[PDB]
RNA sequence: CGGAAGGGCACCACCAGGAGUGGAGCCUGCGGCGCGCUACACUGACGGAGCCAGCGAGACCUUGGCCGAGAGGUCUUGGGAAACUCCGUCGUGCUGGGGAUAGAGCAUUGUAAUUAUUGCUCUUCAACGAGGAAUUCCUAGUAAGCGCAAGUCAUCAGCUUGCGUUGAUUACGUCCCUGCCCUUUGUACACACCGC
């Protein structure tokens, strides 16, 4: 590489490495070809911090202009990065951009927290980051402890392949007229937790196997993941277990052939 | 812009603006008899007095791109096809004409 | 998929200042350096408030009716927040270093 | 930078009124991060925020058409200038230089947006055609054609959903990934002036010359709220935190601000548009 | 002659086979079910395609 | 707009200038050009005996002008290739200083070059101008 | 003064200093136009960066390359490396780093040794 | 319909750049003379081993293809051919001369058959790679031959080796030269003429395998 | 003392290929054995043209000038290699690949015996037509090709050792053979595995 690598991580499938160097560029290599698939600059999207005992600015110093910790996501598509700086930056591999940037702490007691001072000591730094193997949250171990960001709110309208006639009222009407498969598909197309929950607990046992047979392969992963994240803290055990058994029975070969796609789900 | 002339054991390529000996062919043993270009203007074919014609690309005398053995009698006339790109015709002292594919 | 909220803080279950119990007695509020951690005892869970302060929290208090939370750092900077939604309502500035709130 | 002359008037007078505007924060203090498209001007200006000054880049259209629309990319490096003649020029902001040029509309381009991923770009003009381009490559993914002329476009990059305010008094919500109309909001009795998405992407607030401000719940596709204001609202936006509504009316120098009770609690979603009205 | 294609699925190690020759299990490309244990000579790795003049025969060890 | 052999190729320029010198005629070639050997390491005289002397003269002019001043010994060092002593391995052999000096004297008599202090052989101004003229000629030779 | 950047390319034992300045768009090597590199089969091996990235950039940029040491092949590889590095350095210093990254991506996609040397350090078993 | 304008001032350079150079810009060819598109491997099981995907100007990449086990499979096929060509006592270490030979050979292939030199090369390789072969089972002294299959990389290696040795053998002591003899070899191999050394040898190997399978 | 079972490693083994010696000439170490260098040509030879290195720093080198085909000599100054590449000639014939040897001529070196050595030139054109039996060596800037420089206490001057240049094909697996080596009290510490 062009300069001192100092952090490394590896695609969960096991084909690529992502290495952060001291210029602050996250290069990404393909292993078997030993070649460079692509790199992501990071120099400008880093909010360093000024020091009260410094003589210079918080921009023109390379105090923490690089990332000492990298980690992938478990779809292999995203990267979390953190360093001695004040920022935790979330990039994504395949298109070489940043999705998000969090600021670790606003606390002027901690040293590198002021960008412009208002007219030895505890500094702020992220010593190591990781995603979660449930891929709904990630943790960053920093000077102030183990911060844990999560998505378990899901207050967000993130629909998928909608169409004009897919509405919550239409889903309820589907339930009343007993096309449980159609109701579940429309529930996911809307992609809203409460509607998913309602239809899921609505459909009956003597018909679960038919639905599990007829769910489309696009929605196998989303349904598996939802069932898992619901069955942790839900009390309807054999409801969830009949569901999972029916799912595996109806579609097992597909999951075996694309194990890497159903990783977090399984 | 160019034309080929037969002579004693020698085939000469001349230009049009310059009208000078542009290319030299002397890899024959005896005097040549016929010279003909192809429709594509790359291959010139020469019928010699050995009964084996030599066809090769223009502007590359240092290659005998093809040496086709006709009858033992010396070959007289050799021509390309016009419409076709890859057929040749020859006539020798054997009173028989030969059609040849590359 | 690309949205994350600060949902928890692990380590440092208590850093400085007042510790309090909730009305129902089911929840313990602790001040961590900037933020406030809530430990829900009967359901065995934890939680941490999204908002931060500017310096270390110096005192906390919970309204008896279990609605409001005042929290003051070391310079009168006080933030008054709601629970049943977990949002910051206002933030006022008591100019001298507070010592206790009730 | 060349150190050459600027040829113009010796006395100072301010720019024409600012018609369109776009701004990003991803690279503040490093170069310009605001484009303003001025009224009846054949080029847009750059503005720098942290310096609070006008930057050193002017963005022409190279088509002799006024700048009807501008936009700017989430990475903060690209600014787009959509003419009144269909020329969609794409400029690089650090060096204020020209990088690309697109030509699909023959009427005035009235809205540009580029995904929060810098992959797809959507354009919408008065002639009634919407053009889905790729931006990483330089091809055309698709080209839809609605009924009436498009007035304006608001893009929500979290969910890849953008809404076009039309002339037959409708909003049309179209999603970029699958390239087709998902929702069609009817109800405004008059020209639609401004509209905007919720940070969570569940609501559209639309203000129209019937002195009305409505809020549509997208999932049910229905108006859950309608307010009759005295002065028509000439602009409307949310704060990135879904807790302030900033609106501007036709009279008064101010900017009215609104709090979000639905932020502090729940709100029923029952269509009530004609119900009140 | 009618030849057939196959995809290697697993190289079979620790079988005592003559140097240079290697055991291998293939599954036919045309129909994904049926699999044959063949021998190969060159360097071979998993998940590449290999040509059979015969389908019926199955390789044995080669001492 | 002002070119030079620095902008022209080597072989094309040498051939063109050699032809120009053939046509011009006044070069005063020596009488034994057709027997001389050009190197003790060579083993048969040059093939094109009619103008190889002119080709050598043109190459000398190119070398001097690419350089600035060169002696006959420097020319001999530059031109003299390696030999083949057979069963024993090879060793480096200088060129024909005699031919180099008839070339050099002929170029002085023509006026292409002028003499050079610190001892040496430099290019003359008129020769430089004519060299640029012929370089432009062979550049726009493409019509 | 004038914008100028200077880079080095290095094959086996060939060094190549590449000077880049804003100019009329000429590429000279050893005082001669680049169209006259020596081995004449590797003319395209050295033309690589220009046709990889386009030429209008070179139309605004002026380039000067001096080479010393190594053989024919090593010198050629040094030249191409020097040109590629110098071009990217200039685009980094005087124009947008957006185009810097596009250039670097295109170069590394085509052949990475355009940018980073292939230091063939040995291997003992 | 729709267009993208990328170049605005027509490109001029203070150093003259030949026109074939700007066409090479428009699309990379080989030797600036032949495109790689529509060059497909007419035989499955062997694509992803014979590589013509990524374009190349001259077959002189110095990439490290002998470190790991199948970087040969990642090499461009033409460079592999030229390297195999530059193989004999008096030939070692003249890659430039090998390149010249390959260039003249390609030109000659086009002149004789108009279609495409590189397509001809690829077709010849695919056609001439053997398909079965007999190892020498000692049997404890009863030396016999046993028929086994052959992996695609070995097929490619042997195809190239057969062609190269055939050309060198057929032009060792003969008025022909290596360039034209290689062209003849390649053309007849694409034909499957059975008059080429390569096809003859492949048939002999496969016949032996067929016999004592 | 012997046997069995299990596991590892190797260009003294398998497997794939490459390159040699052995034929001829030359040189020279061991006494017939063995090591170097030049050949058997067309991926060449020949002729013009193009030019790209690095190690090396204790009457001498020399830049430049004058003649001489060459070799060489004469007058003045101070203490940038080959293979390679571009065009041109040659063509398959022990021919132009190969230059042994022989003859003649031209200069240099010491010296005086018309002594010897060196270099150039002419003419003379031998063996050698790719090297049996065998046999050794070899996995990446590696085999092999090409030149240059120094002789730094041993060893080397028809040679040692450095440095630069050009740069591959085929394995990168396997214990099947040929060997060789290890183990047959888990000893240590969870889980699992194994169980004279």
């Amino acid at each position: 590489v062009y300069s001192d690598v100092l952090a490394l991580s590896m695609r969960p499938d096991g084909k690529e490495v992502a290495v952060s160097t001291l210029k602050g560029q996250i290069s990404i290599f393909n292993i078997e070809d030993a070649k460079q698939v692509g790199n992501i600059d990071c120099r400008k999207d880093i909010i360093s911090g000024r020091f009260n005992q410094d003589r210079f600015t918080a921009k023109n110093s390379e105090r923490s202009k690089f990332f000492t910790t990298i980690h992938y996501s478990f779809d292999g598509m995203a990267i979390v990065a953190g360093g001695n700086n004040n920022s935790i930056c979330l990039y994504d591999v395949p298109n070489e951009v940043l999705l998000k940037r969090f600021i670790v702490s606003r606390n002027m007691a901690l040293n590198g927290t002021l960008e412009f001072l208002n007219s030895m000591r505890p500094e702020v730094r992220v010593t190591s980051v990781q995603f979660s193997p449930t891929a709904n949250a990630f943790a960053a171990a920093s000077t102030e402890g183990l911060l844990i960001y999560s998505t378990n709110d899901t207050i967000l309208f993130d629909p998928f392949d909608l169409d004009v006639d897919v509405t919550p009222h239409s889903t309820v009407e589907a339930l009343r007229e007993k096309q449980f498969l159609n109701a579940l598909v429309m529930a996911f197309r809307l992609n809203e937790e409460y509607l998913i929950n309602k239809v899921y607990e609505a459909i009956p046992i003597k018909e679960i196997p038919l639905v599990a047979s007829n769910i489309p392969a696009i929605y196998l992963p989303r349904i598996l993941k939802f069932i898992g994240d619901f069955a942790i803290e839900s009390q309807h055990i054999e409801f969830n277990l009949i569901w999972i058994k029916a799912l595996l029975s109806a579609s097992g070969g597909y999951i075996n052939e694309h194990k890497y796609l159903f990783s977090t789900a399984m | 812009h160019d034309f080929a002339v037969t002579s004693s054991t020698r085939v000469q390529i001349f230009s049009s603006r310059t009208r000078q000996v542009i290319k030299t062919f002397s890899r024959f043993k005896d005097v040549v008899y016929s010279a003909s270009f192809r429709s594509d203007g790359k291959l010139l074919c020469a019928g010699d007095a050995t009964g084996l014609v030599s066809v090769y690309d223009s502007y590359n005398p240092r290659t005998i791109l093809l040496s086709i053995n006709a009858s033992t009698h010396p070959t007289h006339v050799t021509k390309f096809h016009t419409q076709d790109n890859k057929i040749l015709a020859t006539a020798s002292d054997d009173r028989v004409t030969r059609l040849w594919d590359i | 998929k690309s949205d994350f909220k600060f949902s928890n803080l692990l380590g440092t279950v208590y850093r400085q200042g007042n510790i309090t119990f909730s009305d129902d007695g089911k929840q313990l509020l602790s001040p961590v350096g900037n933020r406030v951690s809530v430990f829900d005892l009967i359901n065995n869970k934890s939680f941490t408030f999204e908002y931060e302060h500017r310096k270390n929290i110096a005192a906390i208090d919970l309204n008896k009716q279990g609605t409001l939370l005042i929290s003051i750092d070391e310079d009168g900077r006080a933030i008054l927040v709601n629970f049943k939604a977990r949002n910051v309502l206002h933030h006022f500035n008591f100019k001298e270093k507070c010592s206790a709130v009730k | 930078q060349d150190g050459g002359r600027v040829g113009g008037s010796t006395i100072k007078s301010k720019f024409p009124e600012i018609v369109a505007l776009a701004i990003e924060n991803a690279r503040i203090g490093e170069w310009e991060n605001i484009i303003t498209a001025h009224k009846d001007e054949k080029f847009a200006r750059t503005w720098d925020m942290r310096n609070k000054r006008v930057g050193r880049w002017t963005f022409d259209t190279t088509d002799d058409g006024f700048v009807k629309s501008v936009a700017m990319s989430q990475c903060g490096n690209f600014g787009f200038i959509g003419s009144s003649n269909g020329s969609i020029t794409i400029y690089n902001m650090q060096s204020g230089i020209l990088r690309k040029k697109y030509k699909l509309h023959k009427r005035a381009v009235t809205g540009i947006s580029l995904d929060g991923m810098n992959r797809k770009m959507v354009s919408c003009g008065l002639d009634g055609i919407v053009g889905f381009y790729d931006f990483n490559k330089s091809t055309l993914l698709g080209k839809l054609k609605l009924d009436a002329p498009i007035t304006a476009m608001v893009y929500h990059r979290s969910s890849d959903l953008f809404a076009l305010a039309l002339d037959d008094l409708s909003i049309v919500v179209i999603d970029a990934v699958t390239q087709r109309v998902v929702r069609q909001l009817w109800g405004h009795s008059n020209r639609i002036t401004a509209f905007d998405f919720s940070p969570e992407g569940r609501w559209i607030v639309s203000a129209s010359l019937d002195s009305t401000i409505r809020t549509w719940d997208l999932p049910t596709g229905g108006c859950i709220d309608g307010i009759i204001v005295d002065n028509v609202a000439t602009n409307v936006k949310f704060s990135p935190n879904g807790d302030l509504l900033a609106t501007t009316h036709v009279t008064g120098n101010g900017i009215c601000i609104w709090t979000n009770r639905a932020q502090f609690k729940t709100v029923s979603t029952r269509t009530i548009d004609e119900s009140e009205f | 002659t009618p030849v057939t294609l196959a995809k290697v699925i697993k190289v079979l190690g620790r079988t005592g086979s003559r140097g240079g020759v290697t055991q291998v299990r293939v599954e036919f490309l045309e129909d994904t079910s049926r699999t044959i244990v063949r021998n190969v000579k060159g360097p071979v790795r998993e998940n590449d395609i290999l040509v059979l003049m015969e389908s019926e025969r199955e390789a044995r060890r080669l001492r | 707009p002002g070119v030079s052999v620095r902008d022209v190729a080597a072989q094309d320029f040498i051939n063109a200038y050699a032809s120009f010198l053939q046509r011009q005629g006044k070069l005063e070639v020596p009488g034994y050009v057709d027997i001389v050997k050009t190197s003790s390491g060579n083993e048969m005289p040059p093939q094109d005996a009619e103008g190889w002397f002119y080709k050598r003269a043109a190459s000398v002019a190119r070398h001097i002008y690419m350089r600035k001043q060169v002696g006959v010994g420097k020319l001999n060092k530059l031109y003299g290739g390696a030999k083949s002593r057979g069963v024993r391995p090879y060793k480096h052999i200088d060129a024909s200083g005699s031919i180099n000096r008839k070339v050099l004297q002929a170029l002085e008599k023509i006026g292409i070059v002028e003499i050079s202090p610190k001892g040496g052989r430099r290019i003359s101004e008129n020769g430089q101008r004519d060299l640029d003229r012929i370089a432009a000629q062979t550049l726009e030779e493409d019509e | 003064a004038v914008p100028s950047v200077q880079t080095f390319g290095k094959k086996k034992s060939a060094t190549a200093v590449a000077h880049v300045k804003a100019g009329k768009g000429l590429i000279k090597v050893n005082g001669s136009p680049i169209t006259l590199v020596e081995p004449e089969i590797l003319r395209f091996k050295v033309y690589e960066p220009l046709l990889l990235v386009g030429l209008d950039k070179f139309s605004n940029i002026d380039i000067r390359v001096r080479v010393t040491g190594g053989g024919h092949v090593s010198q050629v590889y040094a030249i191409r490396q020097a040109i590629a590095k110098g071009l990217v350095a200039y685009h980094q210093k005087y124009v947008d780093e957006q185009s810097k990254n596009e250039l670097k991506k295109a170069f590394t996609s085509y052949d990475r040794t355009l940018l980073i040397a292939d230091s063939r350090r040995p291997e003992p078993k | 319909d729709f267009e993208v304008v990328e170049e605005f001032t027509p490109v001029v350079l203070a150093t003259p750049i030949p026109e074939e150079v700007q066409q090479a810009q428009t699309e990379i060819k080989l030797f600036n003379k032949w495109s790689f598109e529509e060059v497909e491997v007419k035989d499955a099981s062997l694509v992803d081993y014979v590589q013509v995907r990524q374009p190349i100007f001259v077959a002189h990449t110095a990439g490290r293809y002998a470190n790991k086990r199948f970087r040969k499979a990642q090499c461009p096929i033409i460079e592999r051919l030229t390297n195999s060509l530059m193989m004999n006592g008096r030939n070692n270490g003249k890659k430039l001369k090998a390149v010249r030979i390959i260039k003249h050979t390609l030109d000659i292939i086009n002149v004789l058959t108009d279609q495409n030199p590189i397509q001809v090369v690829v077709d010849a390789i695919t056609n001439t790679g053997p398909r079965e072969d007999t190892t020498r089972v000692g049997g404890g002294g009863a030396a016999r031959r046993q028929a086994v299959d052959v992996s695609p990389l070995r097929r490619v290696n042997q195809a190239i080796a057969l062609l190269t040795i055939g050309a060198r053998e057929a032009a060792f002591r003969n008025i022909k030269t290596i360039a034209e003899t290689l062209a003849e070899e390649l053309i007849n191999a694409a034909k499957g003429s059975s008059t080429s050394y390569a096809i003859k040898k492949k048939d002999e190997l496969e016949r032996v395998a067929k016999s004592n399978r």
